Parts: structure tokens; sequence; C-alpha cells
């Protein structure tokens, strides 16, 4: 019977109201809330247990998630972005490689060369056509 | 257990929906060779 | 004597009180360490052939 | 002891750690040491748990209990076959639990 | 400040210098690396326009250049010299002047090793530099000497290292620590320094054998003259394999630690898990001939040395499984160091089974010289070696600089170099089981596809070492602001379940070694007074 | 000014009374006449009887809570203390850090720790 209960404006909408609380204010009503659990349990109010339940063991400080609000997505974000960062670098600097291909890399000598091979039955039963290019 | 939904259908229920996700996670961790081959001239495309 | 310690203290590079942008040295070490192979690959291009 | 530890040896050297608490740590660490064991714990721990937290006289710990709990257990079927059991020391200890506390 | 880093016998401030020669010379490696995989992108004479003498000289550079000044300094003398003190609780290492020439031997083995490759035209022969490929007959010119030189420099480095870190954790322990109470590291640190001074004197003597058959007309392996170039295989290989247990065993500690710290579990069986340890150690000695399944050996020893080399494979089996077993159960937080803990645990597993399908010597004749054996390596040293060196980095570094870096950047970081690296050594093994022959310039142009996909992956994995290095420049010029301004994660061990957060800032640290209890930068004389246990 | 050289541990008075006298022309030197500093302190105290460096493992006989704490002592304000148990093995090595302005409860044990501070800096 000492020590008086929070007032509602003082604790209302706790989780959303503790990140930006001052330091100054939250030892107060952290204080406050530790006095009040000392007294029987029936006669704490439903406004404050909520209070309690937050400050001792929200999600916040120390039990802040690795991954949080939306930082999956931004993650995943940059992963692809640099896939595709990484793509244009290398095709820009494969435009400035050599100008002329070796001979034998078109279509038309690649039929000539397994015509070749087709003539001289090699790899019979698995893959002997070479072409891949267009 | 002794009472309450049995451990066969309360583990089923947890692991059935993921052998479908690890094989899928598998399928594309080991068969994006399959994948960049589909595309290219090789398979007269 | 024991060197005093801090949080910029302990590594070699002086961060915090400069007069050139830190950028400049952290990026160009890297910049001559990238950099020792494409010189190494010009001599060696200048030596047999043509670049 | 790398011996194993029968039920009832669990249960009997549990009370007795939980009636010699006298600090909040001390109640939350052997909680904490209780809970991560491999079975879960017989309502005659944790109602010696929760008037173990009565003594220290702090209210969260004694709602933890039941969220650990729920965490703890293979279904709900267990979960409501337990909290029927731990009924009027739920009443006259005045805890709340979770799910009617924060509807979500 | 000229006698805190230039003379400086003390063993925090050596390890900073031998990581910023580390990562000067990992990034000259990948710069090779680059080179190498953009000129075998596709057939014909790419960017380097036919040489393929320059094509070996880059080869050896990126070789020898990244196992012997990246992950050999970054795994043993920076992560060693600077934890094996910290762990033990002595004060600082025993014989602080052979680790400090130990470091300051390392860069003239750089600097040598550079100017090796400027002169007539230059060493190609790959990293195992053999006979009669370096004899003075088939290769003329003053550069393989400056090559191997810097491996006479390395090996002298390495060593000092060995013997200081086994004195310094045979007696400069803390009052409590027994014979078998030690951290996993401080376990892996103590086997790796004796596979160092048990291996790699039969190093430097082969290699020595070989200058002075260069140089001074002896005849150890120029054939015509009495000499054979199977002793070079056998004096070579005798450390060849020994030297990758060396870069291995580290990386098996620091992942045993930080799988041990993200889980909130201990290791499953540490005195298992280091007897296998140590039985590794001991018996990678015996196996050395599984690199000349090829060369004559006969079918007897060839039968002895693939039966060997399977009991090497069972204690690797048993450590992983122990790591599946103490991940197994705990309360996984995915941090950056975690997701390479994880990354490293698949990404080595693949290697090694592909390594046991090369060590059957039956099998071993359709992969030798083969692009299959760099799929296997470059898995199991690339991944494994280097997946752990950066969850040592991930995990101490907090510690250590006491600059908290970005979280998300080291997320893309990791995912960039995982994928980015899976897609660059896959190919690899089917390019060696098709039939493609190493360290040739570029190739008949039937598999002139998985070289390309290759090499579209190589530039993936280069970018992430890009994002790495703003990774390096943003924790140190945003340490504090990354500590104050929530952007990156500050507990490594959450709080638990029933302990509430004023109960969390009593007992902050929850460790199990020395390091983290420690402030950020560390005292340069922390234990004044000895660290006692029970 | 005058100096003399600390014939057993109770004469010490800094690093200019671990001295002694030289040999002799023709004997052989013993440890007691010529070692100086630190390795003389270490002699003189294991002649006495006692060993400097006092290196134990720590009580881990009781384990004692915030009503008498483990008593630890340092010459520093802080004191690594690895625990392990109310036996000495029975759960696996925690690290704590007791400091001059705080006790260290183990998490795991249970146990504290708290300094008498020696200190004299
Ligand atoms: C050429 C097109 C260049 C931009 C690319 C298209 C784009 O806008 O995407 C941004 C887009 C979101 O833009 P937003 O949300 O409007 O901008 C954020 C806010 O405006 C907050 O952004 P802000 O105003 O703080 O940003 C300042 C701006 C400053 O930009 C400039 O000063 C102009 C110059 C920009 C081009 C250089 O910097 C950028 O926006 C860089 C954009 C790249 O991001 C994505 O679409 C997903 C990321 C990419 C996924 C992978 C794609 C492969
Ligand atoms: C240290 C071992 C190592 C590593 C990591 C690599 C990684 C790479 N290597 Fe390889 N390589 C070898 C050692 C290694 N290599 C050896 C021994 C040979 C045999 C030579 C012979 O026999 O002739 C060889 C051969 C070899 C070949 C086969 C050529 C042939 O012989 O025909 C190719 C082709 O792609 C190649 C290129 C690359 C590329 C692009 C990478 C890329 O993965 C590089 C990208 C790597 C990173 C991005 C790692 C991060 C870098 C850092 C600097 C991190 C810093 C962090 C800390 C310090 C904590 N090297
Ligand atoms: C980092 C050093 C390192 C490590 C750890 C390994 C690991 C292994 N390596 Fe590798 N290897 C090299 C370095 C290394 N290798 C190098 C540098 C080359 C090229 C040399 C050159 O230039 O020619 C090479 C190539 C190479 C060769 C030479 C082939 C040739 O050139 O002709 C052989 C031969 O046996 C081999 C086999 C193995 C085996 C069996 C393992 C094993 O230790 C792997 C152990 C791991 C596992 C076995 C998987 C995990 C276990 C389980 C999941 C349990 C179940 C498994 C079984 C029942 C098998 N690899
Ligand atoms: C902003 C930059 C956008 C891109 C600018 C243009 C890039 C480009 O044109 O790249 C060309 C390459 C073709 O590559 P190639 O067919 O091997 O030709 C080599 C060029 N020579 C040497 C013959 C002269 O094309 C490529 O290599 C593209 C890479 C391969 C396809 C991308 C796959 C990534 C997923 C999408
Ligand atoms: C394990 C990985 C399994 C998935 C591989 C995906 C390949 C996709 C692809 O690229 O397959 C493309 C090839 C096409 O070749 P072709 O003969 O039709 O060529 C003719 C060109 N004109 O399909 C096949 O030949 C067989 C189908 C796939 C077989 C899977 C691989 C079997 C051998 C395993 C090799 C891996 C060893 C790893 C060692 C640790
Ligand atoms: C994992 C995520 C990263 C994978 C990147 C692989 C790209 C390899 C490549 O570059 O693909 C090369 C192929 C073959 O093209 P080509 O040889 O006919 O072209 C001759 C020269 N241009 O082009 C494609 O199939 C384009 C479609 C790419 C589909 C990728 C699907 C990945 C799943
Ligand atoms: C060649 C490698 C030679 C290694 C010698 C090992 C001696 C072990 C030892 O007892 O070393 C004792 C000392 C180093 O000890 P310190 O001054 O750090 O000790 C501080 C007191 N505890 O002598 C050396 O090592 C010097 C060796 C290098 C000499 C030049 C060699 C040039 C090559
Ligand atoms: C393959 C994928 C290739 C393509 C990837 C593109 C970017 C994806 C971003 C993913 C992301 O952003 O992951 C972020 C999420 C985090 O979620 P959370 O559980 O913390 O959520 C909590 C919300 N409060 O996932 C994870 O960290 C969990 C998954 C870990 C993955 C580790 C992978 C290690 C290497 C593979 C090891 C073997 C596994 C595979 C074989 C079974
Ligand atoms: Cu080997
Ligand atoms: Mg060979
Ligand atoms: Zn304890």
């Amino acid at each position: 019977v000492q020590t008086k209960a929070l007032s509602k404006a003082t604790l209302t909408d706790l989780p959303e109201r503790w990140e930006n609380m001052p330091n100054l204010e939250q030892k107060e009503i952290a204080d406050n809330l530790t006095e009040r659990q000392k007294l029987p349990w029936k006669t704490l109010n439903n406004e404050e247990i909520k209070a309690a339940w937050y400050i001792s063991y929200g999600e916040w400080g120390p039990r802040r998630p690795v991954h949080g609000k939306g930082d999956v997505a931004f993650i995943t974000k940059g992963v692809f972005l640099g896939l595709g960062i990484s793509f244009g670098l290398f095709g820009l600097v494969r435009l400035l490689a050599n100008p002329e291909t070796p001979k034998t890399m078109n279509r038309e000598w690649q039929l000539k060369s397994d015509e070749y091979l087709k003539s001289k039955n090699a790899n019979p039963w698995g893959g002997y056509s070479q072409v891949q290019s267009k | 257990g002794r009472i309450g939904e049995s451990w066969v259908i309360t583990e089923g229920r947890r692991l059935i929906p993921e052998i479908f996700q690890w094989s899928a996670v598998l399928s594309v961790c080991l068969g994006w060779p399959g994948a960049v081959y589909f595309f290219s001239k090789a398979r007269k495309a | 004597v024991h060197f005093k310690d801090g949080v910029y203290e302990n590594i070699p590079f002086k961060v915090k009180g400069r007069k050139t942008p830190y950028a400049l040295s952290h990026f160009g070490f890297f910049a001559i360490g990238f950099a020792v192979p494409f010189v190494a690959c010009y001599v060696q291009l200048k030596k047999s052939g043509a670049f | 002891a790398h011996d194993e530890e029968t039920f009832e040896e669990f249960t009997a050297r549990y009370e007795k750690e939980f009636d010699e608490a006298y600090d909040l740590f001390e109640v939350q660490r052997v909680l904490n040491n209780c809970f991560s064991y491999d079975l879960v714990p017989a309502p005659a721990v944790i109602e010696k748990a929760l008037r173990a937290a009565r003594r220290v006289n702090d209210l969260p710990t004694a709602i933890r209990v039941f969220e650990a709990l729920k965490y703890k257990v293979e279904n709900e079927d267990q979960y409501k076959a337990y909290l029927d059991e731990l009924k009027d020391v739920r009443q006259e200890l005045g805890v709340p639990l979770k799910e009617e506390l924060f509807p979500s | 400040m000229v006698q805190r880093w230039l003379y400086s016998t003390n063993a925090k401030d050596i390890a900073v210098l031998y990581f910023m020669l580390a990562i000067f010379s990992g990034m000259a490696g990948t710069a090779m690396s680059l080179i190498i995989r953009l000129e075998l992108a596709a057939p014909g004479s790419q960017y380097l326009h036919g040489n393929s003498q320059l094509f070996n000289v880059l080869v050896v550079g990126h070789a020898v250049l990244m196992i012997f000044f990246l992950v050999m300094p970054a795994l043993i003398g920076g992560f060693g010299n600077y934890l094996l003190p910290l762990m033990i609780g002595a004060t600082d290492t025993a014989f602080p002047r052979i680790n400090n020439i130990a470091f300051w031997v390392l860069p003239m083995g750089l600097v040598c090793l550079v100017t090796s490759t400027l002169v007539e035209s230059g060493a190609g022969t790959g990293w195992t530099v053999y006979p009669p490929l370096s004899s003075i007959q088939a290769h003329s010119g003053p550069s393989v000497d400056l090559a191997i030189f810097a491996l006479h420099l390395t090996s002298i480095s390495s060593l000092l290292g060995a013997i200081n870190f086994i004195v310094t954790t045979l007696n400069m322990r803390t009052n409590g620590m027994t014979m078998h109470k030690l951290p996993l590291f401080v376990w892996s640190i103590f086997i790796t320094a004796f596979l160092l001074l048990l291996s790699l004197p039969v190093l430097s003597a082969g290699i020595t054998m070989l200058l002075l058959d260069r140089n001074f007309n002896t005849s150890f392996f120029e054939v015509s003259g009495g000499g054979d170039p199977i002793l070079y295989e056998h004096l070579f290989w005798f450390f060849g394999h020994p030297e990758v247990y060396i870069l291995i065993i580290p990386g098996f500690g620091i992942i045993s630690h930080v799988v041990s710290t993200y889980s909130k579990k201990p290791v499953f069986g540490e005195i298992s898990m280091v007897y296998a340890m140590a039985s590794i150690g001991l018996l990678g000695f015996l196996v050395w001939s599984h690199h000349m399944y090829i060369v004559g050996l006969d079918a007897d020893t060839r039968a002895y040395f693939t039966s060997a080399t399977m009991i090497i494979a069972i204690p690797t089996g048993i450590k992983i499984f122990s790591w599946l077993a103490t991940i197994h159960g705990g309360s996984i937080r995915l941090a950056t160091p975690m997701l390479y803990a994880i990354a490293f645990l698949f990404l080595f597993t693949m290697g090694g089974l592909t390594g046991v399908a090369l060590a059957n010597a039956s099998l071993d004749v359709a992969f030798h010289d083969t692009y299959y054996v760099v799929g296997h390596f470059h898995y199991v040293l690339s991944m494994g070696a280097i997946f752990s060196l950066f969850a040592g980095y991930y995990y101490w570094s907090p510690q250590i600089l006491g600059l908290n870096y970005n979280e998300k950047l080291a997320q893309i970081q990791f995912w960039l170099i995982f994928i980015g690296a899976n897609v660059i050594f896959f190919p690899m093994h089917f390019l060696g089981i098709n039939g493609m022959p190493r360290r040739i310039p570029d190739y008949p142009d039937a598999f002139a596809g998985w070289n390309y996909v290759a090499s579209i992956g190589s530039f993936i994995a280069t970018l992430s070492l890009f994002l790495f290095i703003y990774i390096l420049y943003d924790q140190l010029v945003n340490g504090l602001n990354n500590k104050v301004n929530n952007k990156s994660v500050i507990y490594n061990k959450a709080p638990d379940f029933v302990e509430s957060n004023t109960i969390f800032n009593l007992n902050t640290v929850k460790s199990s070694s020395i390091e983290f209890l420690l402030t950020s930068p560390p005292a340069v004389h922390s234990f004044n007074t000895p660290a006692v246990q029970s | 000014p005058v100096v003399k050289t600390a014939q057993n541990l109770a004469e010490v008075n800094g690093p200019e009374t671990l001295i002694g006298p030289g040999a002799k022309e023709g004997t052989v030197p013993t440890d007691l006449d010529q070692e100086t500093g630190l390795a003389r302190l270490e002699l003189l105290g294991k002649l006495e009887g006692i060993d400097v460096f006092d290196t134990k493992p720590l009580d881990s006989s009781r384990k004692g809570t915030m009503k008498d704490p483990i008593i630890i002592e340092s010459y520093d304000d802080y004191r690594y203390v690895g625990c392990t148990g109310s036996p000495a093995g029975s759960h696996t090595i925690m690290w704590l850090k007791p400091t001059v302005n705080e006790v260290a409860r183990c998490w795991e044990c249970g146990s504290v720790y708290k300094l008498n501070p020696v200190g004299v800096p």
C-alpha cells in the first residue's frame, strides 16, 4: 500500500514507445514496475503486465533480431545487384579481348569436323556432335 | 506420446514439407549446370 | 614503456587525425596490391612481343 | 555425474534446487538449467518454480515458464492437459498466459 | 612509433602486420586468378597474345603466392600470434624476437618472389617446381632461383613460428590449464606447429638440392649423370601433403570454435575430436605419395597407399559428424561467421568426397593432372581454409580491432562469394572427367562452355572481395557509429530464453575461452596477474 | 647510496638490492653469488621456502554466493577466472571477469567471485 501505481499516460503503448524514450525516464518506470511487482500479483492491472513483460523480455536492445525489419529483402537485393554488376563488368571486359576468333569456331567448320568424326565412328553410343556456335 | 496426437503424425507433419524443399535446394545447388546447358546452342537452341 | 592503448592505437594506419582522406591510403594499398601482377604482365609482354 | 539421471532423481534434485534460491539470478539460472535439459519437467517441478518465482517477487519469469513450456511440449493437447493441472496455482498466484495477454 | 612497429617484440602488434601482408598478397594472388581465368575464358589466344610462358609464370605466381603468403600467414602467423598467447593466459609468447623475424622475413620472400617474375622471361613450372623442367638446360636464368629463395625464406618463417608456438603453449600456460583442458584452436595451432618442423626440413633440403644442381653442377636430378627426377617427387610430396594438412587444421579449430559459440552448445566430444585431429596429424606423413600414382610405382606400394589414404579419410569424417552433432539441438543465431561455418561443412564435405574418389590408386590413372584435381583442391583449400579465414575474421575482429562491421554488407559478401565461387569450381569436375589437362594456356575447343561459365563466375568471386575491401573500410571509419546506430550485431551470444535483459546486462559475454573477456582493443599488458582456472 | 644485497626474501627493496657479491679469482661462481634481478628473487624465495609467482588452480571446493563470495586476490583491478563447477570438472569451463567494483556470477554453476584487490599502484 506504500508504492503508487503507474498512471495510464506514463505507461500506455510501451512496446511502441520503448525505443525513443529518454534514458532518464526508462530507469524511472523500470524502478516503478520492479517495486509494483512486490505486491500481491492479482492487484497488478492488465495495463502494466504487458509493460513488465516488454521491459524484461521484449525484442529491444539485447534481444534485437539479427535480421530486423526487411533486411532479408535488402540482402537479396544486394546479392542480385552484385550478380548483375559483375555480369555487366565481365561483359565490358570481354568486349576488349581480341578481334579475331580461331577460324574453326563457327558452325560451318563444326559440321565438317563432325562429319569427319562420323566417317570414323568416334563416340558411337555417347555424344559426338560438335557445333556449339551461333 | 501417451495422450495427444501420435508422434508419427506430429513429426511427419513437421518433416514431410521439409523433404520437398530439401530436394528443391539440392536440385538447384547441383542442378544449375542443367539450366545453363538448356539455353546454350549445344541443345540446338 | 608500455605503449598507450585505444581504439585506433592498435593499427599502423592513422585514421582520425590526418590531412588526406583515409580512402586514399586504404584503396591505394590494394591498388598496388592488385596492380603488381598487371605490371608483371606488362614487363613480360614488352620483353617478348608487343604491348 | 556423467551417468544418466532417472526421472525421480531429476525431480528431487531440481525441487531441492528450486527451494534454495534467494536472488532473481538464481531463479532464472536454475529455471534455464531445468528447461534446457531433454525432457519436459512434471508439474511437481514447475509449481515449485512458480513458488520460487513468487518468493523473489517478480512477475514475468512466472509467465515465461508457461511460454517456454509451450515451446517445450510436442503438441497442444499435452499443453492443455498440462495447463488444467496447474489451474488453481495460476489462479491464486494470479499470473497470466501469453495468448490471452497479447492477442494476435 | 618506429619502436612499436619495426622492432615490436609484442605478439599483438606482429599479428596485425601479418594480416596486412596477408590481405596484400591475397589481393595479388586473386588478381592472378582473375587474369588466369580471364585468359582461359575462350579458345584462341586471348588478352595475353600467345606467350604461354607468361601464363606459366602467372599460374605459379597465383599458386605459390596465395598458398605461402595468404593462407599460411593469415591462419598460422596472424591468428596464432594474436590468439595462442591470449587463450592460455601467457602475457605474450615465448621467443618474441623469433616471431618478429618470422614476420619480417615473410615480405622479403614476397619481394624476391615478385622480382623473380620479371627477369629472363620467368619461372614457369607450377608451384610443384619439378626437374628437369627447372634444371639449367631446359630452363635458363636467375628466375626460378629467386622463386625458390622465396620458398627458403617462407620455410624459415614458418619453422620459426612453429618452434615459437610449440614452446609458448608447452610452458607458458596459465594457472589451471592442464595438458588436456585447452580450447581446440590452441590444440590445432599446437599440432600444426609440430607438423611444420616435422615436415618442411625435408622440403628445404629437396629444394636446396634443386638449387645446387641448377647452379653448382651437382647431379641430384640431372638424369644423364646418375640422378633421377622421381627422387624430387618423393622429397617434395613428403612435404606437399603435410603442407595442406597444416593449412587446413587451424581451419578445423576456427570452425569448431564458431559453431560452439553460435549454437550455445559445447562441441560434441572435444576429447574425441582432438584425438581425431592429432591422429590426422600423425597419420598425414604416411600417405605422401598419393600424388605419385602415375610415375611408375609398383602395384603393391600403390595398394598400400590407396589403403592408407582412406584411413586418412575416416577421422575427418568423425570430425564433420561431431560438427553436425554440436550444431544439432542448438539455438543457432545465423550471423555472418556462422553462415561461413555452415557453408564450410557442405563445401568441404563435397571436396573430401571427390578427394576419396581421387584417392583410389586404381582411379587416379583417369584423373591425374586434370581439372578434376583442380575442382578437388580448389574446394578443400579455397573454400575450406578461406571460409574458415572469413569465419575467423568476422568472428574475432570486433574483439581485436574494436570496431564493429556492417552486418547486411557482410551477408551480401558471404552470399556473393558463396554463389560466385560455387559457380567456378563446379564445372571443373566436368572439365576433368571430360578430359582436360592442367596448366594449358588454352585448350582444344570442344569443352568451350564450362570454361566460359567458370570465367563468368570468377568475376563474381572477385567482386565479393572488392566488397570485402569496402567492408574493411566501413569497419575502419565507421566502427563506433556501427556500435551506436543499429547497423551491426553487438552481442554474438544472444541472451537465453528465460533470462531478462536486466539480467543479461550483468553477465554480458558467456564465453568459454579468454578472448571475449578482454576489452576491445585489448591492453598491451593484458595479463599483468595470471588468469586462474580450476 | 648505501645498499646491501638482501640475504633472503625479507630485505628486498626494489631492483637495486638483488645484485649480490661477485665471485673470487679462482672459484667457479655459484648461483647465489652472481645472479641478479627476477631470477635472483626466485632463487632467494625458493631457498627461503616459498616460491613467488603463486600458480595454483583456484578453490572450487565450496560453491559460494552473495552472503559469502569466493574471494580471489589480484594485484590489479580485474582477474580472469575460469569457473568449472562445484566439483573440479562439473560443467564446461566458463570464463568470468571479476573486477574491483563488480562481483562475477557464473550463470551455469551459480557461484560468485569477489576480489580483495591488493593494488598498491
Ligand atoms: C591458396 C590456395 C588457392 C586458392 C584460394 C585458389 C583460388 C583461385 N584460383 Fe587457383 N590454384 C592453386 C591454389 C589456389 N587457388 C594451386 C596450388 C594451383 C595449381 C597450380 C599448378 O599446379 O600449376 C592452382 C591452379 C589454378 C587454376 C587451374 C589452372 C591450371 O592449372 O590449368 C585456375 C583456373 O581457374 C586458378 C585460378 C583461381 C581463381 C580465379 C581463384 C579464386 O577462387 C580466387 C578468389 C578467392 C578469394 C576471393 C578468397 C578471398 C581472398 C582474400 C584475400 C580474403 C582475405 C581474408 C583474410 C585475410 C581473412 N588457379
Ligand atoms: C588442403 C590440403 C588438402 C586436403 C585437406 C586434401 C584432402 C584430400 N585429398 Fe587432395 N589435393 C591437394 C591438397 C589437399 N587434399 C593438392 C594441393 C592437390 C593437387 C596436387 C598437385 O598439384 O598435383 C590435391 C589433389 C589430390 C590427389 C592427387 C591426385 C593427383 O594429382 O593425381 C589425391 C590423391 O589421393 C587427393 C585425395 C584427397 C583425400 C582422400 C583427402 C581427404 O583428406 C579428404 C577428407 C574428407 C572427407 C573424406 C569428407 C568428409 C568425410 C565424410 C563425409 C565421412 C564419409 C566419407 C567417407 C566414408 C570417405 N587430392
Ligand atoms: Cu596430399
Ligand atoms: Mg603430375
Ligand atoms: Zn561455473
